[PDB]
């Protein structure tokens, strides 16, 4: 039941750690059967968020409760519910239980008040799940707020009112997976919670109560209250994951600042400023590029490698020991005795190696010998990063048990700072997702009549196939703030309205060109060109001023955009905007399992490395179904015998091709 | 009571034709037919579900 | 062997495969070895093998050695989930840097591998003839059709398609003057003049041409090519150019595209033979001209069109500057109308329920009656929405564009998805009133989320099922090759041309896309004088066969044929050609030795996935 | 110069006829294929001086619209036939050059029968503009000037005569280009440049020599930076 | 796997005259 | 992809015969050291760093173009295997 | 030259320290403003050499995954410090710098903070590097160089100390490049290009330097054609 703790950010591990399932012990449930429950129940309603459960085989398995439902005493969900008297709600909120939410008729937080009193005599209502419209004096409990409505990991995505769920809980999963980044942002347009995400989740340090920092060093906080107390709390530096990541609360206070009760102290490892801050915001345009955008390829600019704007540090535990076989123990040594001393240098201290060093693949990591024959550790393949802390647990067993036969034992841990590179993959809060198609030189790729050009550029034939109109909302919403320099809060159904996004962009645009006029300069001779065909369009009133027809397209979202390779502008107005973008869990699938020749097993001759050699990928049975479509007789043939099990004839070929 | 039948009273019928509205039994299907004709009958079943999904 | 991620290859071309180097390193370190021995890079292979254990005792001489070794060689590439033949092709392959496998774009779909984080696999035949056969039928620049059906499985993506359909789109804005123009040329220059006013557009209603053709005239098409490089003239304009022999009256992108074929293969004459220029270019006519091409010119010729093609259809996509908006999703007026008649006859329904008269039944299947000719009654209002007022609507573009969308989705967007049905499959009464440029209530989100729960709870289940179905389908007809000469059978079956029960006694002309499907590629089991031509025994039924045949049905010449079948095939074991007949995903009749059985279970059980 | 200067993009070239020509230099460092063709593929479209027909006038000729008896195409298809005519002129000071063209019968009218010009001189005399149907009444006149790249007529409607017809100019020779920068590998390095030009001249010049120009005068430009002001 | 295509031997017609000779070879005395 | 494909086919029956011909050219180059060619010398297939594709960096092409040659004939069962080897073992010493 | 030489771009500045600066050439003739403006840009933005710091040595911390005592922050954030420094060489013999600095207490180093050196110059010289808490022992060393563009610390690997570090190379000194072609009114040419290209630059070199330096280097890779082949 119990296994390993998701400790990719805090937020997975929130979410991990208030999550429910279906099946357990197997009485309860077992696997063969949720088509039922898989359905989300009416009683879900406050209590269960169906956007939030994991898509696949546990489909309809597991889900985050709702956010504001919590167990009253035995497994039973209760949920805030406002109340409601006649005409006058009540601030007043109830959890209900879901079958005595039945017993009334539960109001929708959207309806507007003019206080404790509705502001609509006809108002929708949930008599027992069903959509009632009925007067306001028809509902006992009023929906406290949407949030309630869903788990915490659903309320995260700003503009959830215009997308829909297949893609959203997509996202929502996909927000577990993020990995804390070496630079931590806050989105351009927030839910609200992040604030109260850190604090729930101890990423960040916060502290007691009013005082002053009496010391800030880089691994401890000596803090002096204004109760006259002072206590000093060590600050975690870096910290290892169950996935080998970093652990670090930002230092956010200097030396001799007053702190008041709750104060957050040091910014967790995902956090801004005591916010939630993973991923970053870069300026994106949406246009289709030519095939580096091809259905989710994302398109990157050179400037977010050049920046320290995407990277983290990966944390390897390699381990091996020593034994005393009855052939003779296995010494750990540095004796390599056949041929080569010279990469025993290395291996500093005999057995053990010296410490904070690169390493490259084959490279020794822990020296012995078997019967004597050579017999010791060595780098992995694939890639090792800086020796960083070893841990020797000889026979001196001081707390430990080393196991039977283990002469000793020895733990080593490298890191490696891994920088986002040409593979990885990213994607947004919206749902939208993808794997980076490739950086390009940012000398000629796309950039504003300001010469400051996006971050990203996306395959635009994605969103239309998918329902999820909010990720664009956002756009302009981060393109607004650009020039606003400043950030917004919009709940998810109840913040912004296109009005005041319209509002904002006449504001960012007067801003953006009133300027451009005070540089001395108003509209270029391709601007006048494609607004004229803007126009031919219909995009632009024919006979507006370039400036005023310019404008609405801001407004509009797009503006114009110049190229960068062939330099000439873009025709199509484009929106963009700067976009919270994450990158997602990397996980091991990402490296190359590329095994040549190598190891085989005992009792057959099937292939199989590992920690010495890659190891023979799996060829499956449906793969020879296909070679058979195919007239493949005498490559079938090689594969079974040269490639799956002869020993004989393998190296026989082996030794052809030398 | 509930069996949706198409064709008439008086009417001739093909021997093996569905009285009712609904689906056969592969075997009285043989037996009334033979070999040939429940062969086109079942590639009809077949080709009906992939035309009904589109598929070519 | 090995696995690891996939990127796309824009620049690869499918005949060969993006590859990271560091992986063919280890892959071939044999080869490398006896290369690297081959010139004077280790003194021997082993003190090769030391040379090369080492990251750091590289040598770049190492890779020129490398490519000289693999030169003439390629591997084998495959997704996790195999399911079809196509699940794994040949390529030849190409050293990258990089993490990352390189990938030609089109065969994204081939494999069904989006870019969400799946990586797939590969091998490589090692022996002489078996890198040999695996060149020879492997290679996907080879396995161009579909022989589960005959389509063909490298259908051009969404991006090249909207490239090529914005390109080849014609335009026209506005007339309000004068439009008569066919009969008087005081007409013309009148117009003309008010074309100089703003009294004609460009694309006017010009009765023998709009301003645009009477204004400019082009003999050699280059001509209007550097109008518009001086932006004189726009892709999708109306002009006539004096074409070899014709005033050829176009947009500016379909003589390009037509150029574009032209140069792909080097009959032009065909080329512009086989093409219908005179329509806004759409996936369908593109998978037309794919085929018809590859008919024509054959294997070579139609990839140099295919890749030119996927090349010239990136550069327009790019060039089109087309990019997707809030505001791009047009609400149509005429929808909220249908909107309010709609709600208004809702609320009837619901005041004669009231009082009692309407049972909960019949008040329930009113209500869904007037929602589901409510919602096709704002689907042909949008519709013509595009037709007339947005023909270049980005979204209307795109979804009238086969490159991507649905009617459906556009409705569910720019309208939106109103009648969806209960936990127990019946239809909410109140439909999803809201779109996506609307923001979607709470309760009604909360609803709609138990639809797409289902959806992935049955999506999902589908999946082992058809593994299942195939494995059975494997299990069963794994025997049957073609191995035969003519089967002397003289039984054939006579295919029914006619769909005799659409009404309870209609026999009418069976659906034209199921007879090309039944009969395509045939054995004429006797000669058939249909239309005045003598469809001879035997004869092998090509398309324009299917077509003169429907044409003749058409006329009630026939309602059956006579036609071989594996049925009445006589050969114990296998299927005479005759007896079998023709489809290959090359068009010939199958070749003697071919594995038939294998095929038909693929062809079968993988569409079962999404059934 | 062996690593870096021997490291310098081959000027290779293979011209078929004057017309067109393939034109590959490699390789080339980040960002200069595309950095050189774009630049230089758009001044030679209109950088290029040629020779274009100013315009045009029949004597019975006074519309556009209008057909001559004896001669079946209409006066569209005349200019048209005569815009690809291409010429060459001897020296500079063929700035203007008015060739004259009389024929009547039922003949076959090409490049030919015009009145022979000392200093210019047409790479197409076969080019057929028209056919003389039956005693058909043709006298015309071409104003043709040296110009460079297009000229549209109506910007110029250069009138010798007030019936005469202004004429679309396109004076460069070079019927297009097309360039692409194809990635190339050396040992070391994959990402390298090679930039392959292909173009097409109507005759004029061959390629190579329009080439020539364009980087002659594009060099030039260069030199509209030394004095700072 | 096809016995009617699966072994094809190629030949040049310098092979064509060696199993000529070959042939010859058969006369005794 | 590869020259005269169509022409090949012409000349081949079946699509797999073809396929068994390349493979046993290619094979018999190899064997008997590569000069089992019978169009090398005038026109011949040439590298692009070099003319190394002359020697063998890909047999296939050699093949493919021998065939689109007349100068090679496939018998499916043209002559003893025995005596084939046999001759071709004594006449190639470039083994 | 007076009609139509003299009808050429004024190479006209405005410059706004040596780090912001604006030419503005006009009257251009058809669609040259773009046709050189573009890769002008490219060239600014790529070609341009400049410095960076080369690599680092902590004296008290061997890997850069380290923390340093009363140091808030850390060994990488502190490197990322250092590359954001901008610094200027006063001299081609200026490629290889070790700059040292030294700080101790409740101190926070700033990038002025550095030892002086005779030929260099603190682009950056308010560049906050540090904040030491108490007795914060900073003391270390980065070689700078002058180089062109981008290498990754790996490449080039420089090793003045095996405790020290390299680190990315950055060397373009322009901080962004864009260039308006606005329609100039000319007599008789309204349809004229005016070309007012401003770049924003670090201050180590002033815009016109950059500027003439591309023009430079695009001429030789002009030149690259007297050789024909
Ligand atoms: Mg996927
Ligand atoms: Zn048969």
């Amino acid at each position: 039941l119990s296994q390993f703790k998701d400790e990719t950010n805090p937020l997975s591990s929130l979410r991990h750690k208030r999550r429910i399932s279906a099946l357990g012990p197997g009485g309860l449930t077992r696997e063969r059967a949720g088509f039922d429950v898989r359905d989300v129940h009416r009683t879900h309603y406050g209590r269960i968020c169906p956007v939030e459960t994991p898509e696949g085989a546990n489909i309809g398995l597991i889900t985050s409760l709702a956010a504001y439902a919590r167990v009253d005493e035995l497994g039973f969900i209760r949920t805030p519910y406002r109340r409601v008297v006649g005409g006058v709600v009540t601030d007043e909120v109830v959890y209900m239980t879901a079958t005595e939410e039945d017993r009334y008729t539960i109001a929708q937080a959207n309806t507007p008040l003019e206080g404790n009193r509705i502001a609509a005599e006809r108002v929708v209502a949930r008599r027992k799940g069903e959509p009632v419209i009925v007067s306001p004096e028809e509902v006992e409990f009023m929906d406290v707020s949407p949030k309630q409505v869903f788990s915490v990991n659903t309320n995260l995505i700003p503009f959830l009112e215009h997308d829909d769920a297949n893609r959203a809980l997509m996202g929502s999963n996909m927000q577990t997976q993020a990995v804390p980044l070496i630079r931590a942002q806050a989105p351009v347009v927030m839910t609200g919670l992040e604030e109260r995400v850190v604090r729930d989740s101890l990423a960040a340090l916060y502290a007691e109560e009013d005082g002053e920092v009496a010391k800030v060093d880089g691994n401890r906080i000596v803090v002096r209250y204004e109760d006259g107390r002072l206590v000093e709390y060590p600050l975690r530096r870096f910290y290892r994951s169950n996935q080998g990541t970093a652990l670090d609360q930002r230092p956010r206070v200097v030396v001799g600042q007053r702190v008041r009760k709750g104060d957050l102290l040091a910014d967790g490892p995902a956090s801004e400023n005591g916010f939630l801050a993973l991923g970053q915001n870069v300026l994106v345009a949406i246009m289709p590029f030519d095939g580096y955008n091809f259905e989710d390829a994302i398109v990157i600019s050179e400037e977010l490698l050049k920046r320290d704007f995407y990277t983290s540090i990966h944390i390897e535990r390699y381990e091996i020991e020593a034994r005393d076989t009855k052939l003779g123990p296995e010494r750990i040594t540095r004796d390599i005795p056949h041929l080569s001393e010279a990469a025993l240098r290395d291996l500093d201290e005999e057995g053990v190696v010296r410490i904070g060093a690169e390493v490259k693949p084959g490279d020794i990591l822990v020296g012995r010998t078997s019967f004597v024959k050579d017999t010791s550790l060595r780098v992995p393949p694939g890639e090792g990063g800086i020796v960083v802390r070893t841990v020797r647990l000889r026979r001196g067993d001081p707390g430990v048990e080393l196991k039977p036969g283990v002469r000793e034992v020895v733990r080593v841990y490298v890191a490696q700072k891994r920088k986002l590179q040409v593979g990885d993959k990213l994607a947004n809060r919206h749902g939208n997702k993808g794997v980076v198609a490739k950086i390009l030189p940012v000398e000629d790729m796309p950039h504003l009549p300001d010469g400051t050009p996006v971050d990203v550029i996306l395959n635009p034939l994605g969103v239309p196939s998918r329902m999820n109109l909010g990720q664009i909302l956002e756009t302009h919403l981060g393109l607004a703030g650009y020039f606003l320099g400043q950030r917004y809060i919009s709940p998810i159904f109840d913040g912004a309205k296109e009005p005041e996004i319209k509002e904002l962009l006449a504001q960012a645009f007067e801003v953006y060109f009133g300027k451009r006029k005070g540089e001395g300069f108003g509209v270029d001779k391709r601007e006048v060109e494609v607004l004229r065909r803007a126009e031919k369009l219909g995009l632009v009133t024919p006979g507006k001023t370039p400036e005023e027809q310019l404008k609405e397209l801001f407004l509009q979202g797009k503006v114009v955009l110049y190229d960068g390779r062939t330099g000439e502008p873009i025709e199509g107005p484009i929106v963009v905007g700067q976009m919270f973008i994450m990158k997602l869990y990397h996980m091991v699938e990402d490296k190359m399992h590329a095994r040549s020749t190598g190891p085989y097993s005992l009792i057959t001759q099937q292939p199989l490395g590992g920690k010495a050699q890659f190891g023979g990928q799996r060829f499956g049975e449906m793969e020879v179904w296909a070679l058979e479509a195919y007239g493949a007789a005498h490559t079938l043939q090689e594969m079974l015998t040269l490639k799956s099990d002869d020993i004989e004839g393998r190296n026989a070929a082996y030794e052809a091709i030398i | 009571k509930e069996a949706r039948l198409l064709v008439k009273d008086g009417d001739y019928v093909e021997a093996g034709q569905p009285l009712t509205r609904g689906a056969i039994d592969p075997h009285q299907l043989l037996e009334a037919k033979g070999p040939e004709a429940v062969e086109r009958y079942l590639v009809e079943e077949i080709q009906k579900v992939y035309r009904a999904q589109g598929v070519k | 062997s090995g696995r690891s991620v996939i990127v796309v290859g824009p620049q690869l071309k499918l005949h060969q495969c993006g590859l990271p180097k560091r992986m063919a390193l280890e892959l071939f370190k044999p080869f490398l070895l006896k290369k690297m021995e081959e010139k004077g890079i280790a003194p021997n292979v082993k003190a090769a093998r030391r040379m090369l254990e080492r990251q750091r005792d590289i040598k770049d001489e190492v890779w020129d050695a490398l490519e000289e070794v693999i030169h003439g060689k390629v591997v084998l590439l495959n997704r996790a989930p195999t399911l079809h033949r196509l699940g794994i092709q040949a390529f030849q392959p190409v050293l990258v840097e990089g993490q990352s496998i390189q990938l030609h774009p089109l065969v994204c779909e081939a494999f069904n591998a989006d870019f969400d984080g799946d990586q797939m696999a590969v091998h490589v035949p090692l022996s002489s003839f078996a890198q040999a056969e695996a060149r020879i039928q492997m290679l996907s620049a080879h396995n161009l059709l579909s022989p589960a059906s005959g389509e063909p499985l490298a259908k051009p993506s969404r991006d090249i398609i909207l490239g090529l359909y914005y390109i080849t789109q014609v335009r026209k804005e506005k007339k309000g003057a004068g439009l008569e123009f066919a009969t008087p040329e005081e007409a013309l220059a009148a117009h003309e003049r008010g074309e100089v006013a703003l009294n004609a557009p460009i694309k006017v209603a010009g009765r023998e041409t709009s301003v645009g053709r009477l204004k400019y005239v082009f003999a050699n098409p280059d001509e209007a090519l550097l109008a518009v490089a001086h932006g004189i003239v726009d892709l999708q304009d109306v002009v006539t150019v004096r074409y070899m022999g014709k005033r050829l009256e176009t947009s500016p992108g379909r003589i390009l595209f037509a150029r574009i074929v032209a140069e792909a293969v080097e009959d032009e004459k065909v080329a512009w033979e086989l093409i219908q220029l005179d329509v806004p270019q759409e996936k369908n006519s593109l998978k037309d001209l794919v085929y018809q091409a590859f008919l024509r010119l054959g294997m070579e010729k139609t990839a140099r069109l295919l890749d030119a093609l996927k090349y010239y259809g990136f550069t327009f996509s790019t060039t089109s500057g087309i990019t997707i908006g809030i505001d791009d999703a047009v609400i149509p007026e005429e929808k909220k109308q249908y909107l309010e008649e709609a709600d208004r006859k809702l609320l009837q329904i619901e005041q004669a329920y009231e009082m009692g008269f309407l049972t909960d039944r019949e008040r329930y299947d009113q209500i869904l009656q007037l929602w589901t000719e409510t919602t096709e009654k704002v689907t042909q209002a949008v519709f013509k929405n595009f037709e007339e007022n947005y023909p270049f609507n980005p979204l209307y573009v795109m979804a009238q564009s086969g490159a991507r969308g649905n009617p459906q989705q556009i409705r569910q967007l720019c309208g939106l998805r109103g009648l969806m049905q209960k936990p127990s499959g019946e239809t909410f009464e109140v439909p999803v009133r809201s779109s996506f440029r609307e923001g979607l209530t709470v309760l009604e989100y909360f609803i709609s989320s138990h639809g797409a729960r289902k959806g992935g709870a049955d999506t999902a289940l589908r999946t082992a099922d058809s593994g299942y179905l195939t494995r059975k389908l494997v299990d069963v007809t794994h025997e049957i090759v073609v191995r035969e000469a003519d089967c002397g059978t003289t039984n054939y079956i006579s295919v029914p041309l006619f769909q005799p029960d659409e009404v309870t006694r209609s026999l009418r002309l069976r659906k034209r896309a199921d007879i090309e499907a039944g009969l395509y590629g045939r054995v004429l089991a006797r000669e058939v004088e249909v239309l005045g031509v003598r469809l001879e025994e035997g004869r092998y039924l090509s398309m324009d066969d299917v077509h003169l045949l429907i044409k003749a049905a058409e006329a009630g010449e026939i309602q059956e044929v006579p036609v071989r079948s594996p049925l009445t095939c006589q050969t114990r074991y296998g299927v005479c050609q005759k007896c079998y007949g023709y489809d290959l995903s090359m068009a010939r009749p199958v070749s003697i030795g071919e594995a038939v059985g294998i095929v038909a279970a693929q062809s079968i059980g993988e569409p079962g996935t999404q059934l | 110069m062996l690593d870096s200067k021997l490291k310098a993009p081959v000027f290779t070239v293979r011209t078929q006829g004057r017309e067109y020509g393939e034109f590959v230099l490699e390789p080339l460092e980040r960002g200069f294929g595309v950095t050189l063709g774009n630049p230089l593929r758009r001044i030679l479209l209109s950088s290029i001086p040629g020779t274009a027909v100013t315009s045009v006038y029949i004597e019975d000729v006074l519309h556009e619209f209008s057909t001559i008896p004896g001669v079946k195409e209409d006066v569209v298809e005349i200019i048209l036939n005569l815009k690809e005519l291409v010429v060459r002129f001897l020296n500079p000071s063929l700035q203007t050059v008015t060739l004259l063209l009389k024929a009547e019968g039922p003949k076959e009218v090409k490049a030919r029968d015009f009145l022979p010009v000392a200093d210019v001189e047409i790479m197409n005399p076969d080019l057929h503009i028209a056919t003389l149907e039956e005693g058909g009444r043709l006298n015309m006149e071409v104003r043709v000037d040296r110009g460079v790249g297009y000229v549209p007529a109506e910007k110029h409607g250069i009138k010798d005569r007030i019936n005469a017809i202004p004429v679309d100019a396109v004076f460069s020779p070079v019927r297009r280009v097309a360039f692409q920068v194809e990635d190339t590998r050396l040992g070391q390095r994959t990402d390298l440049d090679k930039l392959t030009l292909r173009i097409w001249t109507d005759g004029s010049v061959t390629p190579l020599e329009a080439l020539n120009q364009a980087v002659e005068i594009l060099r030039e430009h260069l030199t509209y930076f030394s004095n700072p002001q | 796997g096809s016995d009617f295509v699966r072994f094809t031997q190629v030949v040049d017609q310098k092979t064509l005259k060696a199993i000529e000779e070959a042939r010859k070879e058969a006369v005794e005395a | 992809a590869e020259p005269g494909i169509d022409k090949l086919f012409g000349m081949v029956d079946s699509k797999y015969r073809l396929t068994v011909v390349v493979a046993k050219r290619a094979q018999q180059l190899l064997r008997h050291g590569f000069k089992n060619t019978v169009l090398e010398p005038e026109e011949r297939p040439k590298m692009q760093t070099l003319e190394g594709l002359f020697d063998d960096p890909n047999a296939v092409t050699w093949a493919m173009k021998e065939l689109l040659t007349g100068r090679l004939v496939f018998g499916e069962n043209l002559v003893p295997e025995d005596r084939l080897q046999k001759e071709m073992e004594r006449l190639y010493p470039v083994e």
